[PDB]
Parts: C-alpha cells; sequence; structure tokens
RNA sequence: GACGAGGCUAUU
RNA sequence: AUCUAUAAUAGCCUCUC
C-alpha cells in the first residue's frame, strides 16, 4: 500500500522505531541494555 | 492563411487559424470556426442533458483526490533541467528538487493541485536555479573518449525556463 | 493576535498545532481561534504526560528536580495528539495489538500503560458534565475521557489515573492563561464565531495569464472576453 | 483439481451464437470489491500500519481472525501473502464471448467449451451454488 | 442503425479516416471546448482545465 | 534515441 | 441483475506522407 503523509520519512521512521523498541521492552522482546542503547541512538538522531 | 503575430511571453512566431477564412478547396484546413464548434457542443449538451456537468464534477473530484505521484506513471519524459529524456519518476523528482531550490514547496502538500499551482508560479519566477548533469571527458587510449556525468547547480532566466517548460522533445518511432 | 500564541506556547506546540490544521486543511490566519485551542489542548496533554514515569517494577512515580536523564526511560503516558494522523494511528494500532484491546473507532489523545487504556482529554467552555456526556455518546467506556473547563470544573473518568497535584497544576495553568489573555484583551478575539465557506484555491499568475490571453481564437482581445462569449452567446444556426 | 475431477461430454458441430458479456474469470469462495479486500489484507498482514478502522470491514472481522490463525508463524514474504489473499478474495471480471455457460467454473474452460462452429459438453468438478442452479 | 433505417429507403456506410488529424486540430479550439464543457463549474476548476490548452497553444 | 491513450496479459 | 470497486511495474495489440 502506498504510504500517506506530509511529514518527512525520517520522522515517521524515528517514531515507528521508538514505538517498536518500547513495545519490545514491554513485551520482553528487548532487555535493559539493548533498550538503553536504542533510546540513546533515537535521542541522538 | 490565419493570423500571424509574435508572442510577447517567449518571442516566438505564432499562427492562429481559428476563425480564419473558410476553405475554397479540398486541401487540409485548420481554420475551425468557434461558432460552429460551440453549436455542435450545444447540440451534444441538448441530446445528453447533464453530461457535461456530471463529467466536469467527476473530473473535479478525481483531481481533488489525486496525488503528485500520479505523474510517475509515464514513460520517457522530457526533463527541462537536463534538456533530455528521463524516466517519468526521475523527471518528477528532479522538478520537485529544483522547485525546492526556488522556494516552491507545493509538492510537499501531496496533492496534484498544489503542485500544479507551483508549476504556474514557477512560470512567473524571474530566474530559476536547478540541478543539471555535466559530463567530463577523459582520453582513454585504444584514442577513445570516456564520459563521466555528475550533478552540478545551474541557473537560467525566466524566458529560457518558460521555453523549456513549453518544449516538446521529438524522436522517431 | 498570534504574538500571544508565539510567546506563551512553545515552538513545538505551535508547530504541531499548525501541522494538525494543515492535516484538516484549515488555514491558520482565517481561523486563528482554532489554532489557539489546539495549542492549549496539546499543552494539557504534555502536562498530564510529564507527571509520572514507569520504574523497574512497572509502577508510577512522580518527577522532581535533581534527576538525571537516564532515570527517565519510558514515560508513564504516551501522547497521541500533536502527531500526524498516520503516525498517531500507527501508534494507537500498535498499542492495541500489543495490549489485546480492540482499536477504538476514533483517534485517542493519550494512552496510559498502567491501566492500559486510551484517554480522550477534552476542554470545554460550558458545563463540564454536558461535554462529558456528549463525548460519552460516541463510545462511552471504550476510551475513558477526562474533561477540563475554563471555570475550574473537571469531570474525571471512572478510573482516576492522576493525583490532586497534577489536576491543580493544570487548572492553575489554565487560570493563568485566562488571566493573561483577559489582561491582553484577546478573549473577544477567540469567542467570535467567524468561519465562512472555504474551498480550493487555484490562482493564475502573470505569465500564465498572459499566455492564456494570447491563446484565444481570432476576434477576441483577452481570455475574459472569450469566456464571456462562450458563456452568454447562442450559436444556433 | 477442478480440471481433474471433471467429465467431458460429446462434441457437436453446428452454429454457435456467442454474446459478449462481462463475466467472472475464476471462482472465489468469498468475493468482495478491491477496496474491501485491500482493507482486509492490511488487517491480516499489517495490522499495525492499517490506519482508520473502516466500518466496511466489520462484516469480515471474523474472517480476518481466521486468516491471522493460518499465517501466525509463516516465513513467506508478506507481499506474496498479500497477493495470495487478493487472488483468493479479489474478483477478476472481463468481457468475453459466451454461449449458455457464464459461471466462473465454465469460464475457466471457455477456450475448450465452444468455438463459433462447435460445442464441447463439459462438467466441471467441485460444487456449484444453488443460485446458479 | 440497421433497425432504424426508414422503410423502402437506403442506408449507406462510409468507412472513413481523417487526413492530417493532429496537424489540423488546434489547441485554441480545445480551449473553447474545455470552457464550454465546464460551464457550471467553480472558477478554479475552469482555470485548471484551461491551463493545458493554453500551454499547448504556446508549445515549442 | 524510443511518446500519449484504450484494451488484454503476466508479476509483485 | 457485475452495476460498483480497482495499488505498482512490465509486455503485446490498436489508434502523419
Ligand atoms: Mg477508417
Amino acid at each position: 500500500r502506498k504510504p500517506v503523509g506530509q511529514h518527512s520519512m525520517l520522522e515517521a521512521m524515528a517514531h515507528r522505531l521508538r514505538m517498536d523498541a518500547r513495545l519490545d521492552y514491554e513485551s520482553g522482546r528487548m532487555s535493559k541494555d539493548d533498550f538503553e542503547k536504542a533510546m540513546a541512538h533515537l535521542g541522538e538522531i | 492563411k490565419g493570423k500571424q503575430y509574435i508572442s510577447d511571453v517567449t518571442g516566438c512566431t505564432m499562427v492562429d487559424p481559428t476563425n480564419g477564412p473558410l476553405p475554397e478547396d479540398n486541401e487540409p484546413s485548420a481554420y475551425a470556426q468557434l461558432d460552429c464548434v460551440l453549436e455542435a457542443l450545444d447540440r451534444m449538451d441538448e441530446e445528453h442533458p447533464g453530461l457535461f456537468q456530471a463529467a466536469s464534477q467527476n473530473a473535479m473530484e478525481t483531481l481533488m483526490v489525486t496525488t503528485v505521484d500520479k505523474l510517475t506513471q509515464g514513460r520517457q519524459t522530457f526533463d527541462w533541467t537536463v534538456c533530455r529524456n528521463q524516466p517519468a519518476a526521475t523527471a518528477l523528482n528532479t522538478t520537485i528538487t529544483s522547485f525546492r531550490l526556488n522556494d516552491l514547496n507545493g509538492a510537499d502538500k501531496g496533492g496534484l493541485i498544489p503542485f500544479c499551482q507551483d508549476i504556474i508560479d514557477s512560470l512567473d519566477r524571474p530566474e530559476m536555479t536547478f540541478f543539471s548533469v555535466k559530463n567530463i571527458k577523459k582520453k582513454l587510449p585504444a584514442f577513445l573518449i570516456k564520459r563521466i556525468p555528475m550533478k552540478v547547480k545551474d541557473k537560467i532566466t525566466k524566458v529560457e525556463y518558460i521555453k523549456r517548460a513549453l518544449s516538446l522533445n521529438t524522436m522517431t518511432k | 493576535m498570534d504574538t500571544f500564541i508565539t510567546r506563551n506556547f512553545q515552538t513545538t506546540i505551535i508547530q504541531k498545532a499548525k501541522n494538525t490544521m494543515a492535516e484538516f486543511s484549515e488555514d491558520p490566519e482565517l481561523q486563528p481561534a482554532m489554532l489557539f485551542n489546539i495549542c492549549v489542548h496539546l499543552e494539557v496533554c504534555y502536562v498530564i504526560s510529564d507527571m509520572n514515569f514507569l520504574d523497574e517494577e512497572g509502577k508510577a512515580y512522580t518527577a522532581l528536580e535533581g534527576q538525571g536523564k537516564e532515570q527517565n526511560l519510558r514515560p508513564q503516558y504516551e501522547v497521541i495528539e500533536g502527531m500526524p494522523r498516520t503516525i498517531a494511528w500507527m501508534v494507537q494500532r500498535s498499542l492495541a495489538q500489543e495490549h489485546g484491546i480492540e482499536t477504538p473507532k476514533y483517534l485517542a489523545d493519550l494512552f496510559d500503560y498502567k491501566t492500559k487504556r486510551f484517554i480522550e482529554v477534552g476542554i470545554t467552555k460550558g458545563l463540564a458534565d454536558d461535554y462529558f456526556w456528549k463525548k460519552k455518546e460516541k463510545l462511552g467506556n471504550s476510551m475513558e475521557l477526562m474533561i477540563f473547563s475554563y471555570n475550574q470544573d473537571y469531570s474525571l473518568s471512572n478510573e482516576s489515573s492522576l493525583d490532586e497535584e497534577g489536576k491543580g497544576r493544570v487548572l492553575s495553568r489554565l487560570t493563568e492563561l485566562q488571566a493573561e489573555l483577559s489582561l491582553k484583551n484577546l478573549w473577544q478575539v477567540l469567542i467570535g464565531e467567524e468561519d465562512v465557506e472555504k474551498g480550493i484555491d487555484f490562482k493564475l499568475g502573470q505569465t500564465i495569464s498572459r499566455l492564456r490571453d494570447i491563446s484565444v481564437p481570432a476576434g477576441f482581445s483577452n481570455f475574459e472576453g472569450m469566456r464571456s462569449y462562450i458563456d452568454n452567446i447562442d450559436p444556433k444556426g | 483439481m477442478r480440471l481433474d475431477n471433471a467429465t467431458w461430454g460429446r462434441i457437436t458441430f453446428g452454429p454457435v451464437e456467442r454474446v459478449r458479456k462481462r463475466v467472472l474469470l475464476n471462482p472465489l469462495t468469498k468475493e468482495m470489491p478491491p477496496d474491501e479486500a485491500s482493507n482486509v489484507i492490511m488487517e491480516i498482514l499489517f495490522p499495525k500500519e492499517a490506519g482508520i478502522p473502516r466500518e466496511s470491514t466489520w462484516i469480515h472481522r471474523e474472517l480476518i481472525k481466521e486468516k491471522r490463525e493460518k499465517l501466525k508463524g509463516t516465513m513467506i514474504t508478506p507481499i506474496v501473502l498479500a497477493y495470495m489473499l487478493e487472488r483468493e478474495l479479489v474478483a477478476r471480471r472481463r468481457f468475453l464471448p459466451v454461449a449458455g455457460a457464464t459461471s466462473a467454473e465454465f469460464i475457466e474452460m471457455l477456450h475448450c467449451l465452444q468455438g463459433e462452429n462447435w460445442r464441447q459438453i463439459y462438467h466441471p468438478g467441485g460444487n456449484k451454488l444453488t443460485e446458479s442452479r | 442503425m440497421l433497425s432504424n433505417c426508414p422503410p423502402g429507403g437506403i442506408s449507406m456506410t462510409v468507412t472513413g479516416d481523417n487526413t492530417k488529424w493532429n496537424e489540423c486540430l488546434n489547441p485554441r479550439i480545445f480551449l473553447a471546448m474545455t470552457e464550454r464543457i465546464t460551464r457550471d463549474s467553480p472558477i478554479w476548476f475552469r482555470d485548471f482545465c484551461s491551463i493545458a490548452p493554453v500551454l499547448f497553444s504556446n508549445k515549442i
């Protein structure tokens, strides 16, 4: 399906990855250290 | 045999056969009469009530729900930035980027209408900055000439840009 | 008019409000009041999102000064409003999928992980209870909604998920906003109901106008004359 | 399988008047228009990035669950699964010349059913709806 | 058309091609056609529809 | 160096 | 009773002397 949105691709990808990381953390898919790394990278971006 | 004049926008020679003299022989003639065309269209409208209105309304709705990416659906398209032929998507991307260079961000809104407004406005800019392709030539002995293309910024005037926008690229079938 | 909004509401709030009105295709200048409302709404959301943080035991705790950034890992609440429709819908659907709750039929304003529920925060000018019930008319229980009012009236949903300090802070912020806009003479600027019909705009520039003018058949000076002729004349015979 | 479990009758030679009608090409157990099918497929395969829950999908909600049951642990690329689901749900209707057999089971064999001057009796396998009968 | 033929008369079919179809058709006539068709449309859409014939009248 | 439109087909 | 509805790419056919 053709994606829709007037926002930038970078912002969409950043938000999607943030949500994925948080949901993996809450579901146990990701541990503490990987979550800290992911959040640090997202914030730096 | 029509009205010949000079365009004040591009400086080109213009020929207008419409409403010209009626033909006196059986040779091909482009001197269509506006009155007769309007009479034929009114007859069509009378024989099909509401056809013109329904067609216009449907076309307007489709246009209002049409995005800028509808223009990528073509084949080789004339690209004015390189004055060449490039795939429709490539030409559209190059036009969008060049417009971004000239404070023309309608394509961001997503719809075809804002992008067409941007095209109309571009026709009015006193100057145009864009990205074009320049080739460097190297001498490879065999001697043969090797071409290395690259992107470089470029600037053209209002009349040159208008003529490029109105240009058609011709080829053989 | 807009100077008050720029000075009070931060840059991010105004940017997100403008993005929202662009999403709904509402011009800022023609409808300034709506803009302001959006901002305040967004503002309250952030406030209610910046008063708890989940810990290693999955329980909420308040924030205070002297805390490092590392300690703030995952917020207690997730913010839905102030985001592009596609992004907000993706967030809401992901939360619904990963919490085994059916997606509500309308976009929410906040998500609370502790209770795992979607919250629709509203701001009302009239009676708080009437607004609460009118919102109830849509879903009722699928999205627990809390309403605030400019007259220090609140209608919290059945499952309270906030403390008295936060509610008092939000009400005090709203009171300060009311006082400043009153002493700056802008309440009348917003109360006005001025929303005329708005439609698509396609305006021809000078070059295209001249091209169309010199693009008419023979016997016409400009395109306006040609259009009038096409519209008014009867070509019968 | 429909081809294999089929019986062939006689072949007759004679005039066959054919009319061009818009007919279904392939049988489908459940058929919906392309937009509904696309929404259902997005629900089945990409529930996260599906957007507004259009009410038109309500009738098919149960079906969605069933599909999500079969594809829970599949390693096939999602786009191939999406076009599989389209192949199963979206109908293809084309204008074709037909003479007395317009059901999709017969349109599948149309090329062998008849020409302009001959008829081939054909009994497709499977099951036929009561409405067709 | 066969069934509509008046009785006792003649019906005659002309197989025809137009010569110089693209050469002789004028974009100005197309502009007039577009203006006539969109008679009861909003002004913005009428201008939008008129753009293309205008650009073709000034083509290079 | 190989365009526009219509129909049909295959593929993702 | 198929009217509706219909993402993208590519192919073939049809449509100046
Ligand atoms: Mg012919």
